[PDB]
């Protein structure tokens, strides 16, 4: 058993981190006190479950996690919170004045003050581990903290624990629910000095959960609440061999193995079906065949995008439910031939399937409806270079007037890393369409 | 009150649109570069498909099918023919062509060109790019190759169907419509490119007779224009002489063909393309060109993704684009044939 | 707790700071004693952004009342809301500034700066964490123009790390007290350009306008005025009083609506402006709110370009129709919207509306036509500058020509900044 | 389709089906680059204090 640190940074770090870890108590059986009845060993153990959960003399089962914060206010919520008895006040940083949307403010100005603060914070929880596999990340692009201070984080980190493996969660800045102007900015500057240090990185646009949520459960105006819930259920899935006994995605490593032949290229594109709306009774239940299928539509996707036009260089299918292998294969062989899969020359055109029997959990009230049977694809398709695309081009329209850069540059961050940061994603984009298109 | 851009200033056909829906008076023309638009005229290369579909609040709407490149070029066609079991190797509408570069089919190319040298039949090719007016027309395969150092080789048509008087050649034109919902519209309008001079099989070095293109005739041949204005000769005239000379129409002679071959082409694409399910729309105006044998046997030579129309017709054909390609998702305040499928 | 310290300074500083504390107390709950009578917890989330919680739950304004002459201010005491400020926050001289940016800004407002710091040090010292200051006053006068940019020029230097936002009410001739406003204000933008990060440019000409054409006032008087400034101001700061998402502080207000340094100066607007118990539909409010009739600044918005748009809707609404709405007005009149700032219109709700109202929207647009109301300024300045007209009041107390002259260039130059964008 | 490196548990089951074959900066340095950033801070910020003194 190895464990395994998540850490949450900026506001929507740590809200999707406080949905996931309520997911996780609910599908571990872990109460909110943090007792776990079904935990037979008392105060220990290495099962499946403790890589991301320690346990006291008491039985109480601590999530090996760390909120970290320029501003208190939404990390306050979690230590008054439902499951407020999980954590105890060291793995709760929090500032007092935020990064006011400004990747300089969160990186230099007021990153370099807390920074060693949260790294003691981590070699706490580091020191309680026989076999560190690395860290989760959660943090949005946006954000001046989620975006500043995450990548400040991700170049100590590579420097204290350079053996161990580093996935992100990250958040792709959406109009619909943003709340700066210079999200592009932002975006890329963080994805500029944040790309050499992650292994592998879970984009999510909050365009697509915000679809999803008005599309599929009939949500007018979904709130972060919305979102986050259909959020932890993807990660949920994307951990789930993390936590359960099982052979595939079974350490950190194995992601990067099974997703990611080529370094840069380390965005993998999350599809999730089915997603059913709890204020309906009933409801057919989809087969093996038709979430499968599912799993090729837009419309399902963490990011829209068209993978007919790209290229694939590795896919995995998570099921949760009710699902033999039998009926896996059956319906790979009917959407192999009706579904436009292009695999690189150089890659197998094939499939790693990992099935749980455990059902996906749902929040008890929330908008999600129970299902038989789930399933998350995990596909590394160039066609999510269309997010870096449109990322790119917004930052081009603003950065040619130099419109907000004065907000960088007050901030002691120099311009030239502007057309750095714009110039590595320039590249970035060129090793998408190398591999991809002909 | 609809909005729209422009980004192909080339573009005769969207010229014409463009007209047309500020003429209802309903839709306002935007900065090129302006994205709360509802449709989009895009340019011909590196339409970013990746930027359409993210505006909060606006249905947007292009006139290009992202992919359909595959079926709108020389090397793209022939691979898509032969590789796809919907059209098959044994495509019989579809001239025996290979695809050769200065994968590589030269030696097959050059394995059914032995088989017909010793079967004395006719061994007559023609090899062609997308990068043309240049052409050659060669009965020798060592000719050909010599000549091309993408490029794709084909069978010529050596015994077409000429028009009386003048026994000359010809190719026939049809414009195709397709919508966001995936509706094939065949344009009732076409257009006969004939040339006006006498088809020579002696000799294939004087193209004049070969080449039925517009630019080719109006500069290389001398009696450009004489039987039909503009070596024009729409379907109202063909019908009547097909009747007149073969008795028959030119419905049952060629339009069936016609309309099977621009089904297959379309339905077998439609996976590919399709934006049934995608966060934008898309429609796209396809030109069409076959050759017709002597013995009424229609072929498929190519298709356009950027096709002009025809002087007479752009007023009735653009004003189709609008009703069932624009007003069907805008709805503001027939002269197609529907092919099913 | 990101508390912001308030200053009011001279007659039209004064008279419209203490309309702003009686009609945000009343939102608040807080009576004219300090006492809090509210039914809503929203109502108290965020009341230490403005207020201080006293001794027996008495919540105190943070502000600090600044004048060169008591007349004013002794109005303010003896006024409905007069008991609830701080007594110890009354700073003021005797002698007056004449509507005189000399007087205020070099010679009598020298002499009382410094008293106007201790009291704002000691209220920025008991900060667990200081946004910034809020500075409420007139650019024709003299106390509030000319002391008014001095003390923005000597809490910059103090507190170079905080936020500096302003509500200046611009001079004009159809509601003048004297020729010289035109000085005065051209003075006092140069300091604003320099030192200050947001300021609501309130131009007492759209004021009157509106009372007279819209509101159906024959003969306005300040009251009138003061009520436009009054409801514009607790709009503008609606999304700082209470708890959101956009623009919830200062500093990020400024990163969302200041793309360039020196141009951070705001157009206001508001609606409903009824001349009265009609419902208002959301897409009405939307159209109104747009509208430049109810803007503040007198400017058209239709001659220039927005760069960045602030919008607050107030009451129990559809969120989802707001979306559509303000989509629609964006997706409508695209040309009006700089395209090299993608999503420039971030929208706020909130669901207590003003008092009187079951819906309103707040308008705040950084518009490049504000450049028609520095101009304007501008034309006035020069016309009596080419002749040298009521200079001696301004040599007389240390001034030289020439300082007039650079403020002319700066000004000018400040509208070549504005017509560069809007191009 | 080839079905591969079947394993199987109480809790489930993994495979892999194949449908066709192929054809760090130093802390010191990370160090500067702050510190560096906080001097063209100080220099900003000494200019506008010269600037106010004047
Ligand atoms: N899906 C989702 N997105 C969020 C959530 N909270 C914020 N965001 C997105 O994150 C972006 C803003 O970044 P924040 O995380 O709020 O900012 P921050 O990390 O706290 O950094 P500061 O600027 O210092 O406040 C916006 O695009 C939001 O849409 C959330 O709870 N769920
Ligand atoms: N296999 C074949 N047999 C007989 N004639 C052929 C032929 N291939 C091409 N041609 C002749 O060549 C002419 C033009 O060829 P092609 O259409 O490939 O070039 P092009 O793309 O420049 C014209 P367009 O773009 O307007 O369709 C046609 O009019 C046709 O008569
Ligand atoms: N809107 C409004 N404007 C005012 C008021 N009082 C004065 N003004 C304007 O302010 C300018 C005079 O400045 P004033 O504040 O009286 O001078 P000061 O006391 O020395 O700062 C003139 O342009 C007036 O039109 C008021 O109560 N409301
Ligand atoms: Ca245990
Ligand atoms: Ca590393
Ligand atoms: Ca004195
Ligand atoms: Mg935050
Ligand atoms: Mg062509
Ligand atoms: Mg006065």
């Amino acid at each position: 058993m190895r464990e395994c640190i998540s850490i949450h940074v900026g506001q929507a770090g740590v809200q999707i981190g406080n949905a996931c870890w309520e997911l996780y108590c609910l599908e571990h059986g872990i109460q909110p006190d943090g007792q776990m009845p079904s935990d037979k060993t008392i105060g220990g153990g290495d099962d499946s479950f403790n890589t991301f959960f320690s346990e006291t003399g008491a039985g109480k089962h601590v999530p090996r996690a760390v909120f970290v914060d320029l501003e208190p206010t939404v990390i306050d919520e979690v230590r008054t919170g439902t499951y407020r008895q999980l954590f105890h006040p060291e793995q709760l940083i929090t500032g007092k004045e935020d990064a006011a949307n400004n990747y300089a403010r969160g990186h230099y100005t007021i990153g370099k003050e807390i920074i060693d603060l949260v790294l003691d914070r981590i070699r706490k929880l580091a020191d309680q581990c026989t076999g560190l596999q690395g860290f989760l990340v959660f943090h949005s692009f946006g954000g001046g903290t989620g975006s500043g201070f995450t990548s400040l984080l991700m170049e100590r980190l590579s420097v204290d624990y350079g053996k161990k493996s580093k996935l992100e969660f990250s958040i792709y800045p959406a109009p619909q629910v943003s709340t700066a102007v210079v999200e592009p900015y932002n975006s890329i500057l963080t994805t500029h000095t944040t790309l050499e240090h992650s292994d592998c990185a879970f984009m999510v646009d909050n365009e697509a959960i915000y679809d999803i949520c008005r599309r599929n459960l009939d949500i007018e105006r979904p709130t972060y609440t919305n979102l986050n819930r259909l959020i932890s259920q993807i990660v949920s899935s994307i951990t789930a061999s993390l936590r359960f006994d099982g052979a595939l995605n079974v350490d950190l490593t194995e992601f990067q193995t099974n997703l990611v032949p080529y370094p840069r290229i380390h965005f993998p594109l999350a599809t999730y079906a089915p997603v059913i709306s709890a204020e309906k009774a009933y409801h057919e239940q989809l087969s093996v065949a038709e979430i499968t299928n599912a799993c090729f539509e837009p419309a399902n996707q963490m990011v829209k995008c068209d993978p007919r036009h790209g290229k694939y260089m590795a896919c995995c299918l998570l099921y949760r439910g009710d699902v033999v292998p039998k009926d896996v294969n059956a319906a790979i062989a009917t959407i192999k031939t009706k579904r436009s899969i292009q695999f690189v020359d150089w890659c197998p055109t094939g499939f790693k399937v990992g099935i749980n029997y455990q059902p996906p959990t749902v929040v008890p009230g929330g908008d999600l409806a129970k299902v038989q049977r789930a399933v998350c694809m995990l596909s590394n398709t160039t066609a999510i270079a269309e997010a870096w695309a449109r990322l790119d081009h917004k930052f081009d329209l603003m950065y040619a007037k130099r419109a907000f850069v004065h907000w960088y540059v007050g901030e002691g961050m120099e311009e030239g890393e502007f057309s750095e940061a714009r110039e590595d994603m320039a590249a970035l984009e060129k090793d998408y369409e190398e591999v991809g298109v002909d | 009150m609809y909005t729209f851009v422009v980004r192909d200033e080339n573009s005769s056909v969207y010229a014409e649109v463009s007209r047309l829906l500020l003429a209802t008076g309903q839709w306002k023309r935007l900065r090129k570069d302006n994205p709360r638009f509802n449709l989009m005229l895009g340019e011909r290369n590196r339409l970013p498909f990746g930027r359409l579909g993210h505006e909060p609040g606006l249905v947007q709407l292009v006139n290009y099918y992202r992919g359909a490149d595959k079926l709108c070029r020389k090397a793209s066609l022939v691979k898509l023919i032969k590789t796809s079991p919907e059209l098959s190797e044994s495509c019989t509408w579809f001239p025996e062509s290979y695809v050769i570069y200065p994968t590589d089919e030269r030696e097959v190319f050059l394995a059914a060109y032995n088989r017909r040298r010793e079967g004395r039949e006719g061994n007559v090719w023609i090899a062609k790019s997308s990068a043309g007016a240049g052409i050659l027309i060669s009965s020798e395969a060592s000719e050909l190759l010599d000549f091309i150092d993408v490029h794709v080789i084909q069978k010529y048509l050596e015994k077409p169907l000429l028009l009386e008087p003048g026994h000359r050649k010809f190719d026939i034109r049809s414009w195709v419509l397709v919508d966001h919902l995936y509706n094939i519209y065949l344009y009732r309008e076409g257009v006969l490119r004939t040339s006006s001079e006498p088809y020579n099989s002696a000799n294939f070095q004087d193209k004049t007779c070969h080449l039925t293109n517009h630019c080719i005739q109006k500069e290389y041949s001398k009696n450009y224009g004489r039987y039909e204005e503009g070596n024009e000769m729409f379907f109202e005239e063909f019908n009547q002489y097909l009747m007149d000379a073969l008795n028959t129409t030119l419905e049952n002679s060629i339009l069936l063909q016609i309309k099977h071959i621009i089904r297959s082409c379309l339905m077998c694409i439609e996976p590919a393309i399709s934006t049934k399910h995608l966060h934008y729309q898309s429609f796209q105006l396809f030109g069409f060109d076959f050759m017709v044998d002597e013995e009424l046997k229609v072929w498929l030579i190519e298709v356009n993704g950027a096709p002009a129309c025809a002087q007479k017709l752009y007023a009735e054909l653009c004003q189709g684009i609008v009703d069932v390609a624009i007003s069907s998702v805008f709805p503001l305040a027939s002269i197609f044939i529907k092919l099913h499928h | 707790m990101r508390e912001i310290v308030h200053i009011q300074a001279g007659q039209c500083g004064n008279q419209i700071g203490a309309k702003f504390w009686e009609v945000i107390s009343d939102e608040h709950g807080i009576d004219p004693t300090g006492s809090y009578h509210g039914d809503s917890d929203l109502q108290l989330e965020r009341i230490n952004v403005y207020y201080n919680e006293a001794t027996g739950n008495k919540y105190v304004p943070r502000a600090i009342l600044v004048d060169l002459e008591p007349g004013t201010m002794d109005s303010v005491r003896s006024g409905p809301f007069g008991q609830i400020f701080r007594p110890d926050n009354f700073v003021f001289g005797q002698s007056g500034a004449g509507n005189n940016w000399a007087k205020g800004h070099y010679t009598e407002g020298a002499e009382l700066v410094d008293s106007v710091l201790d009291v704002v040090r000691k209220e920025s010292e008991s900060c667990d964490c200081l946004q910034g200051f809020q500075l409420t006053h007139s650019l024709g006068g003299g106390t509030g123009s000319g002391m008014g940019t001095l003390l923005i020029s000597k809490i910059r230097e103090e507190y170079p790390d905080r936020i500096m936002n302003t509500f200046s009410v611009m001079p004009s001739p159809k509601v003048s007290d004297t020729v010289v406003e035109p000085y005065n204000a051209t003075l006092s933008v140069h300091q604003l350009v320099e030192n200050t990060d947001e300021t609501y440019c309130i131009d007492n000409e759209a004021l009157y306008d509106i009372c007279f054409r819209t509101l159906k006032l024959t003969t306005p008087t300040y009251g009138d005025l003061n009520h436009l400034v009054s409801a514009t101001m607790s709009g503008v700061t609606t999304c700082l009083r209470f708890p959101g998402q956009l623009n919830a502080d200062l500093r990020k207000l400024a990163v969302n609506m200041v793309p360039f340094p020196r141009l951070h100066f705001f157009m206001p607007g508001f609606a409903p402006l009824t001349s009265q118990y009609r419902a208002l539909t959301v897409p009405e409010l939307t159209q109104q709110m747009f509208d430049s009739k109810n803007m503040m600044a007198a400017c058209d918005p239709r001659h220039g370009r927005y760069l960045t748009v602030a919008a607050i809707f107030r009451g129990r609404m559809s969120m989802k129709e707001v979306d559509e709405q303000m989509l629609n007005v964006q997706n409508k009149n695209s040309s009006y919207f700089v395209e090299w700032i993608p999503n420039n219109v971030k929208t706020a709700v909130c669901d207590i509306p003003p008092r009187g109202l079951k819906m309103s929207a707040t308008f705040i647009g950084n518009s490049t036509a504000i450049q028609e109301l520095f101009k304007r300024i501008s034309e006035q300045f020069t016309a009596m500058f080419r002749r040298k007209a009521f200079l001696h009041w301004y040599t007389g107390e240390g001034m030289d020509e020439m300082e007039f002259t650079e403020a002319e260039s700066n000004m000018n130059d400040l509208v070549s900044e504005y017509q560069q964008y809007q191009d | 389709m080839e079905v591969i490196e079947l394993n199987k548990c109480t809790s489930g089951q993994s495979f892999e089906v194949i449908l066709k074959p192929p054809s760090d900066p130093s802390l010191e340095e990370i160090q500067k680059k702050l510190e560096a950033a906080e001097e063209r801070r100080k220099y900003q910020e000494a200019e506008l204090l010269k600037h106010l003194a004047e």
